[PDB]
RNA sequence: UAGCGGCGAGCGAACGGGGAGCAGCCCAGAGCCUGAAUCAGUGUGUGUGUUAGUGGAAGCGUCUGGAAAGGCGCGCGAUACAGGGUGACAGCCCCGUACACAAAAAUGCACAUGCUGUGAGCUCGAUGAGUAGGGCGGGACACGUGGUAUCCUGUCUGAAUAUGGGGGGACCAUCCUCCAAGGCUAAAUACUCCUGACUGACCGAUAGUGAACCAGUACCGUGAGGGAAAGGCGAAAAGAACCCCGGCGAGGGGAGUGAAAAAGAACCUGAAACCGUGUACGUACAAGCAGUGGGAGCACGCUUAGGCGUGUGACUGCGUACCUUUUGUAUAAUGGGUCAGCGACUUAUAUUCUGUAGCAAGGUUAACCGAAUAGGGGAGCCGAAGGGAAACCGAGUCUUAACU
């Protein structure tokens, strides 16, 4: 039982090759490169699952950092305050309201004023 | 084929009852009036092949 | 139903392939380490072999020497001898029973268990305490 | 236990421990992979390296031409090359223990008994040796797919099953699992009931 | 011309000639590895 | 296994058992007696086989379709549903198959028979000499000179000859067995240049022969020798009349055939690398494994605007390929120009362990016979008993004068 391999090899190497479109060059046409660019991409996309997580958060903290010192308290001072004045809001949304609601992140930094005092 | 024996191991090692195998000591051949009485009557009586060893001699005695 | 017929479960082991990737778990040096004489195709030494050093098979010494005598002489149980077709017990009568084999010239009627008939036992050596066995069975035993 | 005959109507008395014991289905498996494997006839060679119709000569210098190095123009990786373990005609029988065969032949024919695909009539011939008669014999029995089983080989029997696709004509001593496995029915004649019951003790 | 392409790619494979690099590329090779012991 | 063995690596019997097959004879020598069985060579007759052959069953309607053997409906053959072809998949269209027959002639085999040659059978006698054996050298025996029997002989020698001689593993004696120094002999057995039939969990064009094709060719080499590549239009050539561009070209565009000519002979399918044309987006102040996480804008589709999907991707965080070998490689260490095809833990036989199945103090057969994957075949192997170097003893045994 001869076994031909050609059915099943065109077979992977295509799907390495749709999993490559737009790469520059070899990187989307010949196998033997588009196999690592795609192996390259799959441990920078498990990388970075893990560095979106840390890039957001350091985004958050400079929008209310800067919200905050536009209410005359610096992120520091601020989240030290809403932590004494229990108020449990993560920062995605503190900043979320920092840019879309001004009153209502005003209130928090008196909140914060009030318990930091 | 079918395994040859170790030929010359079939002459120093004989299976016994629960698989081991026992052996004649070495050292007591020549140069023996040097040799305390102690050593060579502690060396006439055979022995069994130690743990370290059975691979080797299963290996060369295939049929015994 | 042949469409249905099925193995047992634990049967049909898979069998190593190797060789055949990374994910197999035995792909690229096949289970076989990286170089050396063992890595190689016919490569390893032979039996007793210890690198050089002198072998336990060559480093002891040799003992004894064949029977002749030992190897047609046989051994017979009492479970046996009920098998005898007849009550008399020769070495012909065990011949034909298939019970020592053509080449054997002596025979031994050892204890190993449970003789029952009256047996008459001819020419042959009996032990001890099969001699009370078949003595204590009925029997009879005379040389 | 009994078996009810179609046409006669009576009960013939067979063993229990032959038409009546257990599926092992393991048993049976093994004895039907082994038939099956019995019936290879392992006919094939491919051409080592050595076999292969060339020249042992080494088709260029062993170094200094920039190639890879090679010997032989019949290694196995080259076109036209070789195969590397390449094949040889060989056996693929396999042993069954007697007492496998005969224990897998009482399983399945315990099975065709109880699944109602055993049929024991008294007396199975033919008029002339003609498969129009066989066909509409086994057409008012309604029989299609089936093993004619006879204690004595009729010769017009075995003339009108012979163009019939679906039917054999087997006498008691040649039966084999597969065909017991097989064929949808099988009709045993009452005399080759005990001629089984003789060889499956 | 395939079958002088494959005779004429066969030219080289038995060659002797060590100052010639592969038998025929010239080189300064003999001084090069001459320099070196 | 016993043994042989720098007692290393390794080599490795016989006796005896089971089967296949079975067959015995002649000369060394005279008389009686003849053609007496015996084969060999030939003629003839019979039987059978080979080399050409002959007959050989049984179907139509309708739907899709280029075409029907396909679907649906209703029939018939079958000792014939092995196979191949026919415009798609046919038991019934064709060739065949089962079955039944056929040879003027030449032949193979087997009986019968004619002739020739050959010799039966009886009594008595003989019963293989430079030979057996020996010394020296070497070889074959499983046996390597060893305590080495036995066989063969290059060299030197050298008997007895049935009140005799050979062997029985140094050797002697006793006992048993056999008759060398002359020869013939079927079957079981080994093999396939070559022919026929059939079969394949063999290959299907980089495979299978080196060779599917005018292949041991082209070609290479002084020579011996080495040694390729290269299959497939269509069901049928119906293989493109004629017209136009063009050099009375090449190539093309129509026309025509065709079911289909991106089925047009550079011909089934028609992948990838590689090269183009067209469209959307980006790209000419911006540095690096070229992605990835975020992400504006733009272009197409939507969408009861639901704010989505696809393509692109400014800008921005992070980010020095894969393999291999290594203590350690972005490494400026190895390998790879790319694609496509092939390319590496197999097979056989023994032995051990694990799983599983059968039977179980038993399990199982091998060769072979074969109604032949059945059933016979238990020769044998393994196990149920060990100890001891061995005799021997035996649930014990060995050690030892004997064992707390």
């Amino acid at each position: 039982a001869r076994v031909k391999r050609g059915v099943i090899a065109r077979a992977r190497h295509k799907k390495i090759l749709k999993q490559a479109k737009g790469y520059y060059g070899a990187r989307s046409r010949v196998y033997r490169v588009a196999f690592q660019a795609v192996i390259k991409a799959g441990q920078y996309a498990y990388r970075d699952r893990r560095q979106r997580k840390r890039q957001f958060r350091q985004l958050w903290i400079a929008r209310i950092n800067a919200a905050a010192r536009q209410n005359g308290i610096s992120y520091s001072k601020f989240i030290n305050g809403l932590k004494k004045a229990s108020v449990e809001i993560d920062r995605k949304i503190l900043a979320d309201i920092a840019v879309f609601d001004k009153v209502a992140f005003t209130a928090l930094v008196e909140k914060a004023k009030a318990a930091l005092a | 084929p079918k395994i040859k024996t170790v030929r010359g191991a079939a002459k120093r090692f004989k299976k016994t009852g629960k698989g081991g195998f026992k052996h004649k000591h070495a050292n007591l051949r020549h140069i023996l009036t040097k040799k305390a009485t102690k050593r060579k009557r502690h060396l006439r009586p055979k022995a069994m092949v130690s743990k370290g060893d059975l691979g080797l001699v299963i290996a060369c005695l295939p049929y015994a | 139903r042949l469409n249905t017929l099925s193995p047992a479960e634990g049967s049909k082991k898979a069998g190593k392939r190797l060789g055949r990737g990374i994910g197999s778990g035995l792909g690229k040096t096949g289970g076989r380490g990286h170089k050396g004489q063992k890595s190689r195709s016919g490569g390893g030494v032979r039996r007793g072999f210890e690198g050089g050093q002198m072998p336990l098979y060559r480093r002891l010494p040799k003992f004894g020497f064949t029977s002749r005598k030992a190897a047609i002489t046989a051994e017979i149980r009492l479970s046996d001898l009920a098998k005898v077709e007849g009550g008399v017990v020769d070495l012909n009568t065990l011949k034909a029973a298939n019970i020592i084999g053509i080449q054997i010239e002596f025979a031994k009627v050892i204890l190993a268990g449970e003789v029952t008939t009256p047996v008459t036992v001819r020419g042959l050596r009996v032990t001890k305490g099969a001699r009370a066995a078949i003595e204590a069975a009925g029997g009879k035993i005379e040389e | 236990m009994e078996l009810v005959l179609k046409d006669a109507q009576s009960a013939l008395t067979v063993s229990e421990t032959t038409f009546g014991r257990d599926f092992n289905e393991a048993l049976v498996h093994q004895v039907v992979v082994a038939y099956a494997a019995g019936a290879r006839q392992g006919t094939r060679a491919q051409k080592t390296r050595a076999e292969v119709t060339g020249s042992g000569k080494k088709p260029w210098r062993q170094k200094g031409t920039g190639r890879a190095r090679s010997g032989s123009i019949k290694s196995p990786i080259w076109r036209s090359g070789g195969v590397t373990f390449a094949a040889r005609p060989q056996d693929h029988s396999q042993k069954v223990n007697k007492k496998m065969y005969r224990g897998a032949l009482k399983s399945i024919l315990s099975e065709l008994v109880r699944q109602d695909r055993l049929i024991v009539v008294e007396k199975f011939s033919v008029e002339a040796p003609k498969t129009k008669l066989l066909a509409q014999k086994l057409k008012d029995m309604a029989l299609e797919d089936v093993l004619i089983i006879t204690g004595e080989l009729d010769e017009n029997l075995f003339l009108a099953a012979r163009n019939l696709h679906k039917v054999d004509v087997r006498d008691a001593t040649g039966i084999d699992p597969v065909s017991l496995i097989a064929f949808d029915k099988v009709v045993m004649t009452a005399d080759a009931v005990k001629q089984v019951e003789e060889m499956l003790a | 011309m395939d079958i002088n392409w494959r005779h004429n790619q066969s030219t080289f494979y038995h060659f002797t000639s060590d100052h010639r690099i592969s038998g025929w590329k010239e080189t300064n090779a003999m001084y090069v590895a001459l320099n070196s012991q």
